């Protein structure tokens, strides 16, 4: 069986150029094949990048076709992505893949897909994250933003409070700050009876935050 | 050129499911489609609009006319839960659908229940204003968030979580509007309209 | 001067096989001719009919000239640049016969060709078509929306009338269908016409041929 495999910096700074590789085992570069890459950003759906042939001859997508170069190394057994002047709307989850062509007519099959590589575009560094309440009033909770990098553990009143507690994955922020909330479902009779305190821990930053939510 | 698939379809088990591509022109084009679990690597399931791949069950078939591409899986297993992806090519360039979340219903359906919390006080005091629109307890997992500025739709700032799994196996959703304490204090209101099932929920927050 | 074809036969070069290219820098020739075993006979696998009889009527003729008659662009009811496969590549894309046009649907329709050609040269005119035969009744629909099709071919010498045989083959370069191949010779005041609701693989380049 043929394998690809993605390789390269996870975390690029904007403007910058993403630099990616390829590298293919069980099979030849130079094939009847063409080689191409493919990114999803998280959440979203798959984006067509370009490809490219043995010969080295390539086709880009249009949109991206200012900024990308795709190139291949056939010593190596290997080719690989350029992707320049990056923004926030280039982080990805980078895929390459192994192109066939159909026996009739144009276009073509992707089979197989190495496991991808997630590339983030962020010019942050180390920071701790702030943590404000969300008041009810049920439900209530705590958002946790402005961190970097991932993750961010939450708990409620010390591991005491687990039943209606969910946490929410990270969003990430243009500004390149990660951003998620924890919330948890409460009876509504509880609220003036009883205190809620959620356990915010960032281990990158050495940042432990606890902050009580109040009515 | 486009291809446009239904966000999300769901299915009993046993029963029958079509996934639908549509594109201009589609029926002169040979079309692929591909199973995507979560953090994994898209799959090969039907290629040149008919043939499947050595390993892929009978289940699965596909058709394909006029400007529509069909994937159809019959007598379908908790395992065929997934995304999958419509693909053609026109132009010099490789195109993908805009993806399909198929579910197999394994519980009854739940209407999302759908909170929004405006920018705390302490955050304006920091000079950052974070609108939060936190959707949960709905079944199946998918939904579609739209943000309304005054109503007037906004796609700046806005940053969306997907549908994850809670604790009661029920799935959940946030959404977040990030904006400056002058631009929050710029409109009189703001609006995070939730679609579920074909249902829209909605909540409003004003600044004062 | 005479054509020596190193690589290719007399078909895949008349046809414009991919696969043959070999440097040519002058466009004007006397005869034809075959040494041994050709690398490459047809890139889409397939027959062509009547091959010894013009094998010498081309190692026969003192002068050979390519020309244009039929410009791909001139099919503005159909696709002509579409129809491709994957074994005749160029560039590692798929691709056809250089001098044929393989005919396909534009959009959900193909409507009848009727189109002529008169031969307005001096010299006899070498002219080249084909038919498609393919793999199953699902593929005619892809390449074509009418499923009873038809060629015909006329010449005041001759009377053809083709009818695509849809059935699965031996796969050759990766592909189980084929393609049949027909020629004639038009006299210089002669015209050729052709019909076709589909399967139809048309002229675009013939060669004028003096005895």
């Amino acid at each position: 069986q043929v394998q690809l495999q993605e390789s390269g910096p996870g975390l690029v700074k904007p403007s910058g150029t993403v630099s990616l590789t390829c590298a293919v085992s069980g099979g030849s570069i130079s094939s009847s094949y063409w080689w191409s890459w493919v990114r999803q950003p998280p959440g979203k759906g798959l984006e067509w990048i370009g490809e490219i042939y043995h010969s080295g001859n390539t086709n880009y997508n249009p949109s991206l076709k200012s900024r990308v170069t795709i190139s291949v190394d056939k010593s190596k057994n290997l080719f690989s992505l350029k992707l320049s002047s990056v923004t926030a709307a280039d982080t990805a989850v980078y895929y390459c893949a192994r192109v066939a062509l159909f026996d009739i007519l144009t276009g073509g099959w992707f089979d197989p897909w190495g496991q991808g590589t997630l590339v983030t575009v962020s010019s942050a560094s180390t920071k701790g994250p702030s943590v404000f309440p969300l008041a009810p009033s049920a439900a209530l909770g705590c958002l946790v933003k402005d961190y970097f990098p991932e993750p961010v553990t939450v708990s409620w009143n010390s591991g005491a409070l687990t039943s209606g507690v969910h946490t929410f994955p990270a969003v990430l922020q243009s500004s390149g700050l990660y951003s998620l909330s924890s919330v948890v479902t409460v009876p509504s009779s509880s609220l003036g009876t009883q205190t809620y305190i959620c356990n915010v821990n960032h281990k990158p930053s050495n940042t432990k935050v606890d902050k009580r939510v109040e009515l | 050129y486009e291809l446009t698939q239904p966000p999300s379809v769901s299915v009993s088990p046993g029963q029958t499911v079509n996934i639908t591509c549509s594109g201009d022109t589609l029926g002169d084009k040979y079309v692929c489609w591909y199973q995507q679990k979560p953090g994994q690597s898209p799959v090969l399931v039907i290629y040149q609009d008919t043939k499947r791949p050595s390993g892929i069950p009978e289940r699965f078939s596909g058709s394909n006319s006029g400007d529509t591409a069909t994937l159809t899986v019959s007598g379908t297993q908790a395992m065929d839960e997934a995304d999958y992806y419509c693909q053609a090519w026109d132009s010099s360039s490789f195109v993908f659908g805009t993806g399909t979340k198929v579910t197999v219903l394994g519980q009854p359906k739940a209407n999302p229940t759908v909170t929004l919390f405006p920018p705390s006080s302490e955050e304006l005091q920091a000079n950052k204003a974070t609108l939060v629109c936190l959707i949960s307890d709905f079944y199946p997992g998918a939904v579609t968030v739209a943000w309304k500025a005054d109503g007037s739709p906004v796609k700046a700032g806005v940053e969306t979580t997907k549908p994850s799994k809670q604790s009661n196996n029920k799935y959940a959703a946030s959404s977040y509007l990030s904006l400056t304490p002058e631009q929050w204090k710029s409109h009189r209101s703001y609006s995070c309209q939730v679609t579920h099932e074909g249902s829209t929920v909605e909540k409003t927050v004003a600044p004062t | 001067k005479p054509l020596i074809l190193r690589d290719c036969s007399v078909a895949g070069w008349l046809l414009g096989n991919p696969m043959c290219d070999e440097f040519i820098n002058v466009p004007e020739w006397s005869y034809i001719v075959e040494k041994a075993n050709p690398v490459n006979d047809l890139c889409y696998p397939g027959d062509f009919n009547d091959y010894e009889e013009l094998k010498h009527l081309l190692s026969r003729i003192n002068h050979f000239e390519k020309i244009q008659i039929i410009p791909k662009s001139s099919w503005s009811s159909h696709e002509a640049s579409l129809g491709v496969s994957s074994a005749c590549p160029y560039q590692g894309k798929s691709s056809f016969f250089r001098n044929v046009v393989w005919l396909i649907k534009k959009n959900s329709a193909y409507p009848t060709i009727k189109r002529s050609y008169n031969n307005t040269n001096q010299e006899d005119l070498l002219v080249l078509w084909g038919i498609h035969h393919p793999n199953d009744a699902a593929e005619q629909t892809k390449l074509y929306q009418n499923p009873t099709t038809y060629i015909s071919v006329g010449t005041s010498t001759l009377n053809q009338r083709l009818v695509p045989r849809i059935a699965t083959r031996s796969k050759v370069n990766g592909l189980s269908s084929r393609m049949e191949f027909f020629w004639t010779i038009l006299k210089p005041n002669d015209a050729i016409n052709f019909e076709s609701n589909g399967n139809f693989i048309a002229p675009e380049y013939a060669y004028k041929i003096v005895k």
